[PDB]
Parts: C-alpha cells; structure tokens; sequence
C-alpha cells in the first residue's frame, strides 16, 4: 500500500463529464 | 481528529462517474455513495486490494478487502462486499488520507455541477453545488465571462483578456464599464442564494425527488 | 359588463408569436403586450383597418385606425400608432368581442406554455401556465401519458389506448395498475403547486427577471 | 367590419411554436 494522496484525477475523461453537466443550460443556445 | 482536517463529503444530486487513476479508482455511484477502489498491478493485469464505500453523507464508511487471494480483478464497476463499518469520527487514521482523496474529488465535482442556472436580461448565471461559498459563473450574452470563488474573482472581457482578483480588495478600482457587469452579477448572486434557500427549505419538508439541478427563466 | 364574461388576459412570460388568420392577425409582442390587427383585402392585397393593443395585464387597451386612406398594408410586424386608450371595465361593447378573441388566444397559448417541469423517479410532470386549474401533463418514463384539465382527465396506456374521464367521478373504478400512476401524478401535482407558490412569492418580492419557465431536477 | 369571432387560429404554424416550448424539457432526452 503505497499512498494515493498523489493521484491526479482530472483528465480529459472528466472534462467531458463536466462538459455534460453544463449541457442542459445550453438550451436557449 | 479527521473532522479537524476536512468536513464529511456530500454526494447528493451529483451525476454518477467512474474515474480511473494510476493507483486507484474513485467513483460516484447511482446510490450517491462514493466509492474508492485501491488498485495494484501484478502479472501485467490490474487488481483491487481494498474498497472504501462512503455513504452519500460522508458519515458512514464501509471497508472491505476482496480476496483472490490476493485480490479481485479490475472491472466496469466496484467489487461486491464479502467487512468493516465506521462512522466519520471513529474512522481510524490509516484511512483518513484515502477519505480525503474521495472528499477532494467530490468537492471538485461539486464545484463544476450546476445547481441553479438563472437567465437574466443580460446573462446566464450559474450557482454551483460546492456550498458554502459555491462557485458562481456569470456568462453574459455579449460575451463577457465572470467567475466567483470563495477567494478570488476572474473576469474575461469580450476581447478575451483574462485576469483575476483578490477578495474584492481590488474591487473598486476598475473600468466602470466593468463596474456595470459586476454589479449585475452580484444581483444574480443575491437572487440565486435566495432561491436556493426557499427551494431548499421546501425540499427539506417535501422529502421526495430532488429540487436541484434547476434551470430558471429564459432568453 | 365585460368582466362578467371573461377575465382580463395575462401575457406575462409567454414567448412572442405572430399568428395570421383569414380576417385578422393576433400577436403576442416582445413587450408582452397582446396585439390584434383587423385585416381586410382590397385589390388583391391585404390591409389593416384597426389595431387593438392590450397591455401584458389585460387592463389597458389602446386602439387606433391606421389610414391610407383607408388603411395600412400588412406586414411582418404591427403598424405604428398615430389613438384611443381604455381600461378593461370602460372598454365599450363594440370592442368586447375582439378582446375575447385575444383573450381566448392567450388562454390557449397559456395552456401549452410549460411553467414548471419536474423530473421524478417515474415521470416528467409539467404544470402549464393557464392558472388557475392549469393543465398538468405527466409523461411517465415507461411510456404512459396523463393529462389533467379543470374538468376532464385523459389517460393513455403504453399500448396507446386513449381515453378520458370526468371529474374524478369515474376515479375509483380503474385498473389498479392505473391506480398506481394516478397517485404518483397527483403527488407531482401537489409538489408543483407548492413550488409554484413559494417561487411566485419570492418573485413577487424580487421584481427582476422571471422565475418561470422552470425546469427542476433530472433523470 | 364583419366580425372575427369566427376566426380559427390553431394551425400548423402554431403547433410548431407549441413544439418549441416543450423542447426545453426535452433535455434529458
């Protein structure tokens, strides 16, 4: 068990997800 | 104490996501529980050494060790339990650092998950879920962007000039054209927190399906 | 009295629309005023004899007669004024019938303009704008449709069997499977009217950009 | 001035408009 505190999670897989959330307000556009 | 370093995480109303990293997977499940899988590679394949399941309020932590021996193979979803149950304040130090991993994830997800979108005559404001002092973006129709964090405040101009500010320390001093935008963006902010408060209160009583996310108005 | 036959119309929050008919144009403007243009054809072209402009609350009616002589040509937008001003209760009988035309239009538009959309675990409910006793559609995820008017209540089944009911007179007697759907749809209805009430009240105080239309929740 | 009480307004121009209003809740779809 080496530690996880390191781990970097914000990758482009995530950016897309983030994309998705904002998509809904993208309605009058 | 763990409580002295972080608050328990809250995953309510956050969309499901399974995010892989090099040594772990962190997951927001359908149940809104937050799962962290510890991952080790052997023999050119990846396995799962331990699992930290956290309730939607970060109060209950379930922990198990799936066994091959010595582990379970990585999957599209977390391993089924076969177990230790803790409450936040009785969680032992060996696990704190991991909980902070899940905690720090949720916090970031929260800061990007819209809670109230509100359309004004000049802009689409968005109060995010990272309460308190939730992020607050104002996307003006004319192109101007504004973003508010608990600390700093970034502005973009139509031109795209991108720059940032400290805690309104620098507030007064700015192009009064910019003075116009920030006032309106702060108007939106007052409005959204009020709406958050009343809708929250009614949700507190109602107890059925969520009242957020929420889009309000048009144009 | 005009008030004894209809209530003043309300065009607040309704999207703009210019609807042509054979003898007239009825219009919901950007200002939310409701305009009715009286149209007559001569010489193979169409003209505008008189115009009835109604405020967003149906209290004020402005009336003019554009003159060619004898009229103005039909357009993409209503003629500019060059005039009589009335309040609803002092409007003379010759104009009542026309006002009822605009009134009846708005009423229909209102009954199709969503006000609160709400997503539950089983359905997307939609409280419409035609208050009081606003139309209320429940579009279940599994395919089932339900629709509530002040009078009758239509149901559709997955099968597409389409049928209707009187004022819950026939309510008790139904497939208890159907009993399950209607209960949940009435739950949604209670919820939406409550949300309407609190949001309305906060809007009453706030006085800036509208709090409807409104989408609430997800899935 | 023959009367307008007759006029029928709900045509397919309108149906489309009506279409448009419901489009926004068409977001999770």
């Amino acid at each position: 068990d080496d530690d996880i505190d390191d781990e970097m999670f914000y990758d482009d897989h995530l950016e897309a997800y983030f994309e998705q959330l904002a998509i809904p307000g993208m309605i009058y556009e | 104490t763990l409580r002295s370093i972080t608050s328990p995480l809250v995953a309510h109303r956050l969309k499901p996501i399974r995010q892989k990293t090099k040594k772990a997977v962190v997951s927001i499940l359908d149940s809104e529980e937050v799962c962290v899988e510890l991952v080790k590679e052997y023999a050119s394949q990846e396995y799962v050494k331990e699992v930290l399941q956290i309730s939607s309020d970060g109060n209950t932590i379930t922990i198990y060790y799936p066994n091959g021996g010595r582990g379970f193979p990585l999957a599209d979803r977390p391993p089924s339990p076969t177990i230790s149950r803790y409450s936040f304040d009785n969680l032992p130090e060996k696990y704190w650092r991991k909980y902070q991993y899940a905690s720090r994830f949720v916090q970031l997800v929260r800061s990007k998950s819209p809670k109230i979108t509100y359309f004004t005559r000049y802009a689409k404001c968005i109060l995010m879920e990272n309460s308190p002092g939730a992020d607050f973006e104002v996307w003006f129709y004319d192109g101007v962007k504004i973003h508010k964090t608990e600390d700093f405040i970034q502005v973009i101009e139509k031109t795209g000039k991108s720059y940032t500010l400290k805690s309104e320390s620098e507030v007064n001093s700015l192009k009064e054209e910019i003075k116009m935008y920030m006032d309106h963006a702060n108007e939106g902010h007052r409005i959204c927190l009020a709406l958050e408060s009343i809708i929250s209160e009614e949700e507190r009583k109602t107890r059925s399906a969520p009242f957020f996310p929420i889009i309000i108005g048009r144009k």
